[PDB]
RNA sequence: CUGGGUUUGACAUGCAGAGAUGUCGCAGGUGGUGCAUGGCUGUCGUC
RNA sequence: ACUCGUGAGAGACUGCCCUCGGAGGAAGGUGGGGAUGACGUCAAGUCAUCAUGCCCCUUAUGUCCAGGGCUUCACACAUGCUACAAUGGCCGGUACAAAGGGCUGCGAUGCCGUGAGGUGGAGCGAAUCCUAAAGCCGGUCUCAGUUCGGAUCGGGGUCUGCAACUCGACCCCGUGAAGUCGGAGUCGCUAGUAAUCGCAGAUCAGCAACGCUGCGGUGAAUACGUUCCCG
């Protein structure tokens, strides 16, 4: 139930539990799911807690689970910021990054 | 916007195709073609096209103006196909819809005033059921512009089973230009 | 559109994207039909004067 | 045979009669599978039903064109003309009871201007 | 509609009655009928099995229930005597629009409830015609 | 993003392949913006044109990925 | 040994002139042919505004392509010479296959 | 707009270099004036 | 034979009892929609489609070339997509369109790949060849900023193109931002119409396309009335 990262999800469908993990999403809960494994419709409740260290061992080495993972986005932007890339001189001063035109709502880089 | 081309209105009916050729893959070559003809080279101008060969067909109120084999040649150059001219008649001139026209364009463009000119037009070709005729902007060499028309008989535009002979011609004076415009029922 | 852009579009463009395919009469860069090879504007010249066969109005 | 049209907003039917007991087939399906909804059950039969023959005849019929409402209501028209070639005897009851009119509905031509047909655009 | 009045639309009756394939209209959004007919047939079901023990008479004598003679206008309030027609236009509107703010979880669950709450005269459907007729025979004096 | 192989334009490269006799020196005028930084570049100047005047460029090992052009912003925005 | 004659022309009533100048010059030697079957008409559409800063107005413009399929179904060598050398069309095309 | 070239002007009467271009094998002008104009549309109004 | 594609035709005019209703007829009394814009208004738009009077540039305001730029950004308005959830989302089954487009083209079976794709070229200048979704039956989630939402961002890729940094979009994986039906005020629509759901085309190597112009699927509500505003 630790869930490996930390967080426990309060119960529910397995297939969607893995989510809340940082490192995954849906795809790679269903990758996981199958090899590992235990079927979607299963509940996190209904995990035995040597069941869930199975779970542990198989994605633990293969995939960054949050912060390994947290601090590599962030670091590979502290260096391309200062890279001296056009596409950190956006980064800089707070505007969309990927050719984006800032003339009408860019409201998601800038906000309210 | 206002009034419609009634030569175009009337495409389906009763006008039929200056050009009356077809083609499929060198379509648009026979219109490129074609539009280097009508600059280069009059009442009106038909083309019946086949391969290797071009009708060419004119109709002029004034025949005769050996010259006419040469601007083959000339003709030749372009289309690179075996030119088989002809020049026609037409029977009525004074009645012919673009070469009252040309007979308004003469006289505005040898300042003869435009009142005396346009009466000539609509009291001779009447002497057709109807005829109407426009020339409009910059009359006399006056500051303004304005457009004045006359008329004798009945010329109705909406009915699509009229024959209406429609002709355009920019008269060009020392001021500017006068589209002179003529509808003969 | 010009006289020497024009001729532009008559030469070899040195690659095959360039060629950018001017109107044959109007010489106006936009709007100008494929197979037509006409002008927007200059198809309605053509097409109420009965010059393109095959072409004419409309609705329906 | 008997062999007869029914169309219906761009839906081609055909139909062919043959005595027998109640079923009827659409290029070789059930009515309850081909249509699996009571409305348009009960609008292929009207005919039938108003008339009171119901059971007397088969249909095997032929669906090209349209959708399944332009279909049902195709099948409609299709065996209202039918049953007159049976006897015009049902023709005065099926022409009051009112399934000999096809519907001149049809979708009409989006307009220039327009986004659908009637709709304009936002406006000042 | 200034020059004379349009035809009314014909309207055709599994049940036989006039009121469900109206009701069917006024359930329908999106113009999707068969997901409108079978939230009905759903509803209509349920409080057949349940607690009413027929089909139609449960919906019909709940109907009478929402059912205004009276409504206000603002001439610019003069109350003015309804249609015969017009009252069964307010009483499946009414009926249907209530449903949509309901709390229930599906409207299989809300339409249902709602058509029951209307056979007692508890409902938010039934609440809406007393206050109708509040507003309109509180005025009376407006009327000529 | 060229699928299969990188980009530089002939005409840059060969001023580069001058620079392996020296071992590269000074900085070299530069017009074509399109080109890739080949780890050959690692270590050298050159003069990259803004649609207006040329701007020095010193390239890294972190620039390799990177276009050449990425380093010249062409509008300019204070306010 | 069966030839086919495709037509593609614009004037619905100029190809009825043509189809039946088919019929009369293999009818000389004699029966056979399929006759003429309609064949579905196409439709180039082209919409064009009517010089600049006006999208509402709008025209358009078809054109319609009639097209005839004829099918011969007897080969001669009397009737492959008549067939191409006295028929002559005027501005409709004709692919024998 | 910053440049690099050219001059009756592109139109009629392989090695160098960013590349055009080198060096060997009267025309023209999206240029001012739509309140000089033609032509072509919008609109009041399908009233 | 029945369709269906065209090509000829017939059939609706209150013609049989102002208008209420009759009998057929597939249809009613402007059957449905388009095409059509009188005489004129606004010195209405365009010298930038093309023409053109007058004036100006003639050693450049003409004329090639690479480079940028037309894509900036505190903001403001307008037009439109996607949404805010269970008349749902995901996912397995099973099925109904008609208009179209195709020679430097459209591209099938087949094997490679998670997929955009790669491979290879059958057939084809065409009623032959290439090119539905919503729905219905089941399953699963339980009224949560969530299995709603798909923006932004980080890694990687594919494809045309000499070249996608300025600035192409495509789909795999991580991230999951604002948003809980919207203030004053405002438009669209009288029936196969509103609302929703796809498909094709023109320009086009490529695509900023949710735009534009056409096609078909499902398919409502209400028109008591003329005082009330608008013309
Ligand atoms: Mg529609
Ligand atoms: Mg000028
Ligand atoms: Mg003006
Ligand atoms: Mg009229
Ligand atoms: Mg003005
Ligand atoms: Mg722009
Ligand atoms: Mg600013
Ligand atoms: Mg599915
Ligand atoms: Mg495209």
């Amino acid at each position: 139930a630790r869930l490996v990262g930390v967080d426990l999800p309060r119960d529910k469908r397995m297939e969607i539990a893995l989510t809340y993990i940082y490192g995954i999403g849906r795809t790679r809960s269903n990758e996981i799911l199958a090899a590992t494994g235990i079927d979607k419709n299963m509940r996190t409740k209904d995990l035995t807690d040597d069941q869930v260290t199975v779970l542990r061992d198989y994605i633990e080495g293969n995939l960054k689970v949050e912060g390994d993972l947290r601090r590599e986005v962030q670091a590979d932007i502290r260096r391309k910021i200062e890279i001296g890339c056009y596409q950190g001189l956006r980064h800089r001063r707070g505007l969309p990054v990927r050719g984006q035109r800032t003339k009408t709502n860019a409201r998601t880089r800038k906000g309210p | 916007g206002q009034k419609i081309n009634p030569h175009g209105f009337r495409l389906g009916i009763t006008t039929e195709w200056k050009s009356r050729w077809y083609a499929d893959k060198q379509y648009k070559d026979y219109v490129k073609e074609d539009v280097a003809i009508r600059k280069l080279l009059i009442a009106d101008v038909e083309i019946e096209r086949t391969r290797d060969r071009v009708r060419v067909d004119i109709h002029t109120a004034r025949p005769g103006i050996t010259e006419a084999d040469r601007i083959r040649a000339d003709l030749e150059k372009l289309t690179g196909k075996q030119v088989q001219l002809n020049i026609l008649e037409v029977k009525n001139p004074e009645s012919q819809a673009q070469l009252v026209a040309q007979g308004v364009a003469e006289q505005l463009s040898n300042r003869v005033a435009f009142r005396r000119a346009m009466r000539k037009a609509i009291q001779s070709a009447m002497r057709v059921k109807g005829i109407r005729v426009q020339c409009s902007g910059r009359l006399g060499g006056a500051e303004m512009s304005r457009s004045e028309f006359y008329r004798e008989g009945r010329v109705p535009l909406h009915t699509l089973r009229a024959d209406i002979d429609y002709g355009l011609y920019e008269a060009k004076t020392t001021f500017g230009r006068i589209g002179v415009k003529v509808w003969i029922y | 559109a010009k006289k020497a852009l024009v001729h532009k579009a008559n030469k070899k463009p040195k690659f095959a994207v360039r060629a950018y395919t001017r109107c044959n009469k109007c010489g106006r860069p936009h709007s100008v039909y494929r197979k037509f090879g006409l002008c927007r504007i200059c198809l309605r010249e053509m097409a109420h004067a009965g010059e393109l066969p095959g072409v004419q109005k409309s609705s329906w | 045979p008997i062999q007869t049209v029914g169309r219906r907003k761009e839906a081609v039917v055909r139909v062919r009669l043959v005595p027998g007991t109640g079923q009827f087939n659409l290029d070789g399906r059930t009515l309850e599978n081909y249509f699996p909804n009571k409305v348009h059950q009960q609008l292929i039969k009207a005919p039938l039903v108003t008339v009171d023959r119901v059971d007397q005849f088969d249909i095997y019929a032929h669906l090209d064109g349209g959708g399944p409402s332009g279909q049902a209501g195709a099948l409609r028209l299709a065996i209202a003309r039918a049953l007159i070639l049976v006897q015009p005897e049902d023709r005065p009851a099926l022409k009051k009871a009112g399934f000999l009119t096809r519907d001149p509905r049809a979708i009409e031509r989006k307009k220039y201007g327009l986004k659908k047909a009637r709709k304009a655009p936002q406006y000042s | 509609p200034r020059k004379g009045p349009a035809p009314k639309r014909p309207l055709v009756n599994v049940y036989g009655s006039q009121l469900v394939t109206q009701l069917v209209n006024k359930v329908l959004l999106e113009g999707k009928k068969s997901l409108a007919e079978r939230i009905v047939y759903g509803a209509l079901e349920q409080a057949r099995e349940k607690t009413g023990t027929d089909p139609v008479v449960t919906l019909k004598r709940a109907l009478d229930n929402v059912k205004p003679a009276l409504e206000v206008r603002s001439r610019r309030q003069v109350p003015v005597e309804v249609r015969p027609d017009r009252s069964t236009t307010l009483a499946l509107r009414w009926l249907v629009n209530f449903s949509r703010q309901r709390r229930e979880k599906t409207m299989v669950e809300r339409l249902a409830n709602e058509i029951l709450d209307a056979s007692n005269g508890l409902g938010a459907s039934v609440k809406r015609r007393e206050d109708t007729h509040k507003m309109a025979e509180a005025n009376r004096a407006f009327a000529h | 993003s060229l699928k299969k192989g990188p980009f530089v334009d002939d005409h840059l490269l060969k001023k580069v392949d001058v620079q392996n006799e020296k071992n590269t020196k000074q900085v070299i005028k530069t017009w074509s913006r399109r080109s890739t930084i080949i780890p050959d570049f690692i270590g050298h100047t050159f003069a990259v044109h803004d649609g207006r005047k040329h701007v020095p460029v010193f390239v890294t090992e972190a620039m390799v990925g990177h276009k050449l052009g990425e380093f010249a912003p062409t509008r300019t925005f204070k306010g | 040994q069966k030839i086919r004659i495709r037509l593609k022309a614009y004037d619905h009533e100029a190809i009825d002139a043509s189809a039946r100048k088919i019929v009369e010059t293999v009818t000389r030697t004699g029966a056979s042919v399929v006759g003429p079957v309609p064949l579905p008409t196409e439709k180039n559409v082209y919409c064009v505004i009517r010089p600049h800063k006006y999208k509402d107005s709008r025209e358009h413009f078809e054109m319609r392509t009639h097209k005839r399929l004829i099918d011969i179904l007897d080969p001669t060598p009397k009737t492959v010479d008549a067939l191409m050398r006295i028929d002559l069309p005027a501005s409709v095309d004709v692919n024998i296959q």
